[PDB]
């Protein structure tokens, strides 16, 4: 019993209309939509026992349920505001007391989207001097300049994502901490062997995914949409 | 409100065991979950409790609920790295689709690792193309050293980081130092830091 | 003796609910719980049965928190079933166990949906008697996926409603055994037919509830004697009367007969 | 919804000058909503004593309105009841014989 939900990382703008989407392919009845603030637990915003059905929950206020059909259930914010900046999570549900939860989706509201740039990223090789002494190669990763901070970095060895010897920042330091909502920089680590580094065919990339503008979304600045992207640096290993 | 949870934050050192409470007034009392939430992540079912008197177990983890005293109690034997997370406590007051889930704050855990054999050294790592920009990396300290932010704003400094090499069975502590500066150079990055006497600094 | 819990529930909106139980031993009442009670009020002394004062409160508790659990229950349910059934909606319940001589017991739940019996208690989970409509499998469906509430109420149908009435019929045997003197008194109206008149003989106040009321000429007893519905009094006693179309003249030279267990072996005759 | 069927009786004899107690039973009807009013002459009885409504086997709700009265010649006694199923209320006199 799996549950996804799209998007998984969504900025948009006061006053905009903002649809997180819940697809479900159990042929669950019933299904809940979610509210995650620090501080406090999960908040039942609205529920639906089948499709056409749209059940207020305990906080549903500001948000509008929709389930056109079994296998989605949409959760509308008509006119955003900044206090509906939070973690959304969807669930499913047959006569039974579980519920199958999603991924969730992150959703941040800002007064306005002038200020949005995406990551520059840059990859550093490991130091000879590193390698003779520990018999170790830490690859650094670096994404800087971008707002929000709603990134999502990952490490790729030869076209597939390792886990192993990885270790990103939990929270984006500020560029500018003096200056108001200024943009963010991230650092993560890839350690490897000494001999797997060496190896000239070995592939090294780190990958910073971007979650900003949409092709909805107005741009009337001079500079480039900072649209959702990708960004990414590559580093070949060598001995 | 109705859920709540002690302590609200704790921080434990591997292999030490954690105890996690869990207390709740709501009426009815059918069910009891416990949920592993990890930093960005989703929520994890690792236990669920139903009679009046339950005892439930699944690996390190073991429960324990008592619906008449309206507790629970969540033992974590022998805690590692990757226990770093949130724990949220779950009422449900029906056996039903027609119940409602009543929500803990949530416990927050934090997991100190066990550096087995430390070497404190700051590192020059140069980037892949052009090599003119460069970062100073301060890895394989143990866990008493704590990395100080830096007092210049032109220069940048992360906190401390631990990865783990699953396949060789080890973890290093790491932090990040970078900047724009000519003035900037490792021996100097991480001077607002309390660095041990024995770190490594290559030429 | 027939014990049933009779609840009365009523949903005229998604948020205005009330409901009225009331508790029967044969003709007797035994308890009432009003929407406004929090708790379940004795209307004989010897209602508690045999249960100590804290098993009392233990299934008190346990209704408490059911009546509660039910409003919401039933106003998901048409959520859940919406726009299919609407409020105003009227749920009934009948729940007891008959007593039979030699530690013997039959026990029954009915669920009445708008004045129509759908839903019933049997074994280990909840059914749907026939004439039912088929909208009602999934609240069903819903229902028996709570095992804990199946057990609850297996153990109270099965267990807890006959060894209460056993304590019950024990501590109440004095007032049900008791008997009361029926009063008789008779009366005319002329009928709708041009001709005869209808005699009534008035018979009050007799307990307990079976009875013997007949119209005779003397000795040899009337056909034609239409005795109607048993009619309760505030008092806790019954009254009954029949009526015989007589022509006019056949009047004199008749009487009325009650026979009734609290008269003994002298039966009740008036003469006309 | 199902049409009230009104009884009006007196619970022992009625003589002239003793006070009595009238009885109105209710039933056959559903929904349970109902506003029974007895009385006297045509003005509503203010002590009118109910009973708990309670509902036969088929699942039709019944109840007992009753009131302390002193019968005589020329005062008349009724029992007006107001449901659902009648557009007008139902209002039944007390029949001595
Ligand atoms: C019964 C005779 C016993 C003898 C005792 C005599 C004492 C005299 C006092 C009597 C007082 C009169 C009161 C009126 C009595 C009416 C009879 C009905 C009794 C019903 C049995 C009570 C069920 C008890 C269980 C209960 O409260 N369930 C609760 C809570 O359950 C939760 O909490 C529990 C712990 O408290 C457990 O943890 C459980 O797992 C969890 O889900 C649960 O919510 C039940 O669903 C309650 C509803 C049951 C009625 C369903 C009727 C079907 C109607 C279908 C119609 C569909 C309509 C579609 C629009
Ligand atoms: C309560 O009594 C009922 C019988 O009226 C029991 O129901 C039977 O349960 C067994 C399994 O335990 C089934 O094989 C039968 O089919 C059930 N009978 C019916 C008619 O469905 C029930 O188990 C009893 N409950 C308790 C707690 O004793
Ligand atoms: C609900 O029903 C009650 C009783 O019939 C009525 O007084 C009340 O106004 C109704 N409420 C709504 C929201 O219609
Ligand atoms: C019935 O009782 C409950 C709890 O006492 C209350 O919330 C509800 O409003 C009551 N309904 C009526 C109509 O009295």
């Amino acid at each position: 019993a799996a549950v996804t939900q799209s998007p998984r990382n969504k900025v948009a703008v006061t006053g905009g209309k903002v649809t997180l989407s819940c697809n479900q392919t159990n042929n669950h009845n019933n299904m809940y939509w979610y509210r995650q603030d620090t501080g406090h637990g999960l908040r039942l915003i609205h529920y639906s026992y089948g499709a056409g059905s749209t059940e207020k929950g305990d906080i549903p206020d500001g948000y509008k349920a929709s389930r056109p059909s079994q296998e989605n259930f949409s959760l509308i914010l008509e006119l955003a505001t900044p206090s509906q900046t939070s973690v959304y999570f969807c669930a499913s549900g047959d006569e039974g007391y579980t519920q199958y939860f999603g991924p969730g989706t992150r959703l941040l509201v800002l007064e306005d989207l002038k200020n949005v740039f995406p990551p520059e990223v840059a990859v550093f090789e490991p130091s000879e001097a590193e390698i003779s002494h520990t018999q170790k190669a830490t690859l650094v990763c670096l994404a800087t300049g971008f707002y929000p901070d709603h990134v999502e970095l990952s490490w790729w060895v030869n076209g597939k994502e390792v886990h192993s010897g990885v270790c990103t920042d939990p929270q984006p330091l500020k560029e500018q901490p003096a200056l108001n909502d200024s943009r963010y920089a991230l650092s993560s680590r890839l350690r490897v062997s000494a001999t797997f580094w060496q190896n000239p065919r070995n592939h090294f990339r780190c990958q910073v995914q971007f979650y900003g503008l949409s092709e909805n979304d107005e741009w009337t600045q001079d500079r480039a949409k900072p649209v959702t992207q990708i960004v990414s640096a590559e580093a070949w290993g060598r001995a | 409100t109705q859920v709540e949870q002690s302590p609200q934050s704790l921080v434990v050192r591997q292999g030490e065991n954690s105890v996690l409470q869990c207390n709740y007034s709501v009426t009815p009392d059918n069910h009891l979950r416990w949920f592993k939430q990890d930093t960005g992540k989703g929520l994890v079912s690792l236990t669920v409790l139903v009679d009046q008197k339950d005892k439930t177990s699944n690996g390190r983890y073991s429960a324990t609920l008592d619906k008449d005293a309206k507790h629970s109690t969540l033992h974590i034997t022998a805690t590692l790295l990757d226990d770093t997370a949130t724990y949220i406590c779950v009422v449900g007051d029906r056996g039903s689709a027609l119940g409602r889930l009543h929500f803990g704050a949530g416990t927050q855990l934090i997991v100190i690792p066990d550096i087995q054999n430390p070497d404190p050294a700051v590192y020059q790592l140069r980037d892949s193309k052009s090599s003119d920009k460069s970062v100073c990396l301060f890895t394989d300290f143990d866990s008493q050293t704590n990395v100080s932010q830096s007092k210049d704003s032109d220069v940048y400094i992360t906190d401390k980081c631990v990865l783990d090499m699953r396949s060789m069975d080890f973890k290093s502590n790491s932090a990040v130092a970078w900047s724009n500066k000519s003035d900037f150079a490792c021996a100097n990055a991480f001077n607002n830091s309390i660095i041990p006497e024995d770190t490594f600094f290559p030429s | 003796y027939t014990f049933r819990c009779l609840q009365m529930s009523s949903f005229a909106n998604r948020s205005w609910s009330r409901t009225d139980s009331v508790v029967w031993l044969g003709d007797l009442q035994t308890h009432r719980w009003s929407n406004d009670s929090a708790t379940i009020s004795f209307t004989k002394p010897w209602s508690q049965g045999k249960l100590s004062n804290q098993q009392w409160e233990k299934l008190q508790h346990m209704f408490q928190v059911y009546r509660v659990s039910f409003t919401r229950d039933i106003q998901e349910l048409v959520k859940m079933m919406s726009p299919k059934e609407d409020y105003p909606i009227e749920i009934q319940l009948s729940a007891g166990c008959e007593m039979y001589p030699g530690n013997a017991s039959e026990s029954f739940l009915h669920v009445a949906f708008q004045g129509k019996y759908v839903v019933r208690f049997w074994g280990t989970s909840w059914q749907t008697v026939p004439g039912a409509p088929s909208w009602l499998d999934l609240p069903i469906k819903v229902l028996n996926a709570d095992q804990g509430t199946s057990a609850t109420v297996q153990m109270l149908l099965n267990d807890t409603c006959p060894l209460f009435v056993r304590g019950l019929l024990e501590a109440g045997k004095s007032d049900l055994e008791k008997q009361e003197k029926p009063v008789a008194w008779l009366s005319s109206v002329p009928s709708s037919a041009h001709g005869h008149r209808q005699l009534v003989c008035h018979v009050s106040g007799f307990y307990p509830k079976p009875v013997w009321v007949m119209w005779m000429r003397g000795d040899q007893e009337q056909q034609g004697t239409h005795r109607g519905d048993f009619l309760p009094n505030a008092d806790e006693t019954w009254y009954l009367q029949a009526t015989l179309d007589v022509e006019a003249g056949e009047e004199a030279g008749l009487a009325c007969r009650v026979k009734h267990s609290s008269l003994g072996g002298q039966d009740i005759i008036l003469y006309w | 919804q199902k049409t009230p069927q009104i009884q009006v009786y007196s619970r022992h004899p009625p003589e002239n000058g003793k006070p009595n107690i009238l009885n109105c039973y209710v039933t056959q009807f559903h929904p349970p909503h109902i506003e029974i009013q007895m009385l006297k002459n045509g003005k509503k009885i203010p002590k009118v004593e109910m009973s708990d409504m309670s509902f036969s086997k088929d699942w039709s709700f019944y109840i007992l309105a009753h009131t302390e009265f002193t019968p005589t010649e020329t005062d008349t006694y009724a029992c007006r009841v107001k449901h659902a199923s009648m557009a007008e209320p139902k209002t039944v006199y007390w029949d001595r014989d």
